[PDB]
């Protein structure tokens, strides 16, 4: 249970070569072995939270199972599980589930004292509320948690994830310039740290923020730098860099190097599935080929609203309705004009 | 876009 | 002098109209103690237009002045955010009012903290910052539901909560919170609080789409005489017009055009000159001038930094338009909608 | 459409 423990700090660290190890020293002593239930739901829990941070960090994909699919008294592991089924239910876009888990989690957090647990909880509240956008809200959660990251030794890596999370709720927020150097001072901490699937990571994420500053040279080059990382490349991630590429090479018109990408796109798809920005791809490249174009960019859309990615309906309607306005589409230009809007008001209702 | 990693 | 004017200034917070403007007729007959007179004559306009809808004074004590004691560095602050706050000076609102909350730190009357997260609040409301808007009232309702005296300012306190849940979509709730608020302002007998009430109801009918609920609102507001006599009353007319638009009863907007010139004829208000304007090009029939009036009227909106009437009205705009068939015109009001919900969730000051 | 009186 200690040796729970430490493991729960090495990823409350961020800390994945430490909690692999953690992970493959524990694998015995719960080989029907320990017979406490709450120490069995504590390894349980901890099992699935070790997985999210090795996707998280390692961009290494979730399994297929969880604990969560079908389970859902120490006042801890009360805690621990409403926290640890918040996080799953946040990765599935099933925000109105992940709120509740999470204020009920909140309301047990008045009883755990430890400094390093609540800036661990508002982090991920921050994370959850950001994908929202709810940026403000994000910042209050997280500018608590990087008050208590500052302040202890052996939290650099969680204080540079933190800083990516202010960066793009400054980015939210339209403070380009602040994020912007919220990045570059968690960039520093990851090359101090020697991390360099970290600093492409953080370029990656950097990348969202010059694109949204229209700073399309810098987003590219920040990609750049990012896919240069083996590890990156190899990773569930790398799809997203190469979906912000193609989209930035859109957006400013050399669509020359479009297909460069795309073709890469395809043997990330050979291996790895992911049907988001299958659809997200398929978007942007398709915009390319006039009829067959809306329609592709159609279906793609309604995937989208389907899963609850309302950020990349957004995002896509926007480009597709700058994309039928230069053609003088019109109709088709509004009706992703107010997909854009839609995505937009139902990410603010919950 | 949202980022990764958070 | 000094426990006369602290007792002026608890029925500001009170919302005491009555009492507040006898304090001010009682104390009008070289100090720091006229910074505080000053700074008080200042809080009591804008509480005469906050409850009576009476006009603000052309000369503000803030727009040309220049250590003292922390409670009237505190006012200072908090008044000045407040008169920022109206003339939609978000920035300089925001930091002027992060300012006086860390002089509230060392403040311990919790009425006033009240008062402080009551005017905070309505500020991020007026941004449609919702969830933030929704923790600071949700605050400052809890002291004045523990408090006696304060049956005003918890009616007050529910319409910036009502106001926020049709924000975030929520609108059966935000009819409950505007309902309790008006079963106060009943109890309280106060027939001018029950018709501002209505009024600002109605706004969340018209977001339901609960039209006829949104005219009747409308209609027990106005028939108020103090109501009538106020800043607000342009406010109902236009809201009367804008409704009777969309349900297609333009019969009956003569008549409400009739009293919106009467009203223009008295005071001037050009915002909702222009928001009238809007509506009322909607109904011209020549398509080119049609759409030179409602570019000329939000374009003067965002002049004014009234985010929230282009959101609002382009919506308007771009439907009509749509109808028409118009798709080129529906579309450029489309994206100034978007531009204008953009532009009001960024903090590009602070 | 922004509520008055708060």
């Amino acid at each position: 249970a200690n040796i729970l423990n430490d493991w729960y700090i090495a990823i409350k660290q961020q800390d994945a070569e430490s909690a692999e190890r953690y992970f493959e020293e524990v694998k015995p002593l719960f080989d029907e072995m320990e017979e406490d239930q709450e120490v069995l739901m504590y390894y349980s829990l901890l099992e699935e939270r070790h997985k999210m941070l090795l996707y998280q960090v390692k961009g290494e994909e979730l399994p297929p199972h969880s604990y969560f699919n079908e389970n859902h008294t120490d006042h801890m592991i009360e805690y621990y599980f409403f926290l640890f089924e918040a996080l799953y239910e946040s990765h599935k876009r099933n925000f109105e589930k992940a709120i509740t888990l999470f204020k009920i989690a909140e309301k047990k957090l008045k009883d755990i004292p430890d400094c390093i647990e609540r800036a661990e909880f508002y982090s991920k509240v921050a994370s959850m509320y950001m994908m929202l956008r709810q940026s403000l809200i994000s910042l209050n959660y997280i500018n608590d948690s990087i008050q208590i990251y500052r302040e202890n030794e052996g939290y650099k890596r969680k204080l540079a994830t933190s800083l990516m999370i202010v960066g793009q709720n400054y980015t939210d927020l339209g403070l380009y310039e602040k994020a912007e150097e919220s990045f570059l001072e968690a960039i520093r901490i990851s090359r101090v740290l020697h991390d360099s699937l970290f600093t492409a990571l953080i370029h990656h994420n950097l990348s969202i923020t010059y694109s949204a500053a229209n700073r399309s040279q810098d987003c590219i080059n920040a990609l750049k730098k990012a896919i240069r990382n083996k590890e990156w490349r190899d990773s569930v991630y790398y799809i997203n860099s190469l979906y912000m590429f193609l989209k930035e090479l859109y957006k400013i018109g050399d669509v020359n190097k479009m297909p460069y990408y795309y073709k890469k796109t395809k043997e990330y798809f050979k291996r790895k599935e992911n049907k988001v920005y299958e659809a997200k791809i398929n978007i942007i490249y398709g915009l390319l080929q006039q009829r067959k174009s809306i329609e592709t960019c159609r279906g793609g859309i309604s995937y989208l609203y389907e899963v609850n990615d309302l950020d990349s309906v957004f995002d896509l309607s926007l480009v597709i309705s700058e994309h039928c306005e230069k053609h003088g589409l019109y109709k088709e230009a509004l009706e992703f004009s107010k997909h854009a809007i839609l995505a937009e008001e139902k990410m603010r209702h919950l | 876009e949202r980022p990764v990693g958070t």
